[PDB]
């Protein structure tokens, strides 16, 4: 989920500004470019 | 009187104006100036690079001194051969800088945060530390592995 | 020598903006078009028509704003003050304290000229609610925390400082350490155990931060 | 200065004369001196502008050149040339 | 003569960093339980595997 600075939960916008850190982002990074790189191959057969 | 200085500081041994990277121009200048001459007009400051990290600790500090050793640490050993890999080298200049300054590996140095007087004994020292843990009379504990 | 002194009055000037932009990360209230001007506005206010700048009249006032007195609440507008001539001595510190009596506040802060000597050194760190600051126009040029490797240096509350401590559930102290005197230190101004949440980048994973204490 | 005295064949060393005056002679013998003392040991651009540069000239034509100098606020200083007599010249 | 230097450098190198370990709160820290940082290499995943 999200924790903002302490205690705190944040709303839909830090999301992407991602000040608060807290990390953890080594884990979100790796399913994010996991994500990508199927719909790079996705999209590969849309051309095709 | 043919000696004194007219102009510049009393720092530069010499320096070199030289081709930097495809088509752009660029100097290099060897010294322990630093500020004084990012601080010299004409130049922008802003992103620059120097060696001698214990000295880079003296106007940066801390942090920005310890990405610049673990900068060039893998910088010099990534040209040779092989690879040490990311992972080892951060931890090498994280344990040193932490404490807030750079120090140690050397006798002198060694001694810094480590309250075990056996096993400082035990790399290098002989007669001093026996006698004055006895003097001022120190405690500690028996916990690390040596 | 007009070719040095106008060297003089553009390093000032820059200097002037060290000195504002530090203002502001502090949480005190400035606005974007007073630590942006040319040479055009320089000359005309500090400077007179002769052609030779000024000295005292530099001299301005600022308060924190909204959140500030909000996060930390303990706070208030400062008064900064400039010198005169480099030889530092008694002389015009005595009005400079008793300007910080009778108008309060917290921390007077004053910009050096050449040297510093002990004389000016008898008393530094006076009064029982606050203390005052030093910093020498030399070495102030250009700021460190946006050049290239300083990272942001973020200072939080005691609110925060509890809670992390809650986290890996940890007595206090005993975190990675950051000396005091350090020229990013005094920069912030951080007094005794103030905890600065520090966000570096290197490329392993990228982006990750740590936490580091003040001793 | 690295001088010698006849005879003896030593040395001349500068030595103070009474009221006002400056002398040299060679040392625990008889001489004296001095005499006057001296060594010595070892274009297409152009643009319109008053030159001040003057003899009889009171030249029209001049040369100019940009680049930026000092700080990235700081406003660009300009270097201007005669045709006449060559005379190179800086001001920001 | 560089076979009597090689192990010289490795040692008095060892000496320092030789007592360091990781517990279950991964964070990496030293026999005086003092933190030296809260996640190895920003990460927190060994080279080795
Ligand atoms: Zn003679």
């Amino acid at each position: 989920v999200r924790y903002d600075n302490s205690g705190c939960l944040v709303k839909r916008e830090d999301l992407n500004k991602a000040e608060y850190v807290d990390q953890y982002d080594a884990e979100r990074d790796f399913y994010h470019s996991l994500r990508e790189y199927i719909n790079g191959k996705a999209t590969a057969l849309a051309n095709l | 009187l043919p000696d004194v200085v007219v102009k510049g500081l009393p720092d530069i041994s010499r320096a070199v104006i030289n081709i930097r990277d495809d088509g752009k121009r660029e100097l290099l200048v060897e010294g322990y100036g630093l500020r004084d001459v990012m601080c010299t007009d004409g130049v922008i400051g802003s992103r620059t690079t120097t060696n001698h990290v214990l000295e880079v600790f003296s106007v940066l500090g801390i942090e920005a001194a310890r990405y610049s050793i673990i900068r060039e640490i893998n910088y010099t050993m990534s040209n040779h051969g092989m690879s040490v890999d990311p992972r080892h080298i951060q931890l090498l200049g994280d344990v040193m800088t932490y404490k807030g300054e750079v120090l140690g590996i050397t006798r002198f140095g060694l001694s810094k945060m480590r309250d075990s007087v056996l096993q400082l004994a035990s790399f290098e020292k002989t007669t001093d530390h026996l006698f004055d843990a006895a003097f001022y009379m120190k405690k500690d504990a028996v916990e690390g592995v040596s | 020598m007009d070719q040095e002194n106008e060297r003089n009055i553009s390093r000032l000037w820059r200097a002037f903006r060290t000195v504002k932009e530090m203002v502001k990360d502090r949480g005190y209230f400035i606005t974007q078009e007073e630590v942006e001007l040319p040479l055009e506005d320089f000359k005309a206010k500090y400077c007179d028509s002769m052609g030779r700048p000024q000295r005292k009249m530099m001299s301005f006032q600022a308060n924190p704003t909204e959140e500030s007195i909000s996060k930390f609440p303990d706070m208030g507008s400062l008064w900064v003050e400039f010198c005169d001539e480099p030889s530092v001595g008694v002389k015009t510190m005595k009005t400079f304290v008793i300007h910080i009596q009778e108008k309060n506040f917290q921390t007077g802060i004053f910009v050096y000229q050449n040297n510093i000597t002990p004389s000016a050194m008898k008393l530094v760190p006076s009064i029982p609610p606050a203390t005052i600051e030093t910093f020498n126009e030399a070495a102030l040029v250009v700021n460190i925390t946006h050049h290239e490797l300083v990272p942001k240096h973020i200072r939080l509350s005691s609110d925060e400082k509890r809670e992390l401590l809650k986290r890996y559930r940890l007595k206090e102290s005993q975190l990675p350490r950051i000396q005091r005197a350090d020229p990013v230190a005094l920069y912030l101004g951080l007094k005794r155990g103030e905890v600065v949440k520090i966000i570096r980048k290197s490329e392993t994973s990228g982006r990750y931060a740590s936490y580091r204490i003040c001793m | 200065m690295l001088s010698f005295c006849p005879s003896c064949n030593n040395m001349l060393l500068i030595t103070s004369g009474d009221s006002g005056v400056y002398t040299l002679a060679c040392r625990s013998c008889p001489y004296e001196f001095p005499i006057e003392g001296i060594e010595i040991y070892d274009n297409v651009d152009q643009t319109k502008t008053q030159c001040p540069n003057y003899d009889t000239c009171g030249g029209e034509s001049a040369y100019f050149f940009q680049l930026q100098i000092r700080s990235a606020d700081e406003p660009m200083t300009t270097f201007y040339k005669c045709v006449n007599c060559g005379h190179r010249w800086k001001e920001n | 003569v560089k076979t009597a230097e090689t192990g010289y450098m490795s040692r008095r190198l060892m000496k320092s960093l030789e007592d360091l370990s990781c517990q279950y709160d991964n964070t990496v820290r030293t026999s005086a339980n003092g933190i030296v940082q809260f996640t190895y290499g920003g990460d927190g995943l060994d080279p080795l595997e």
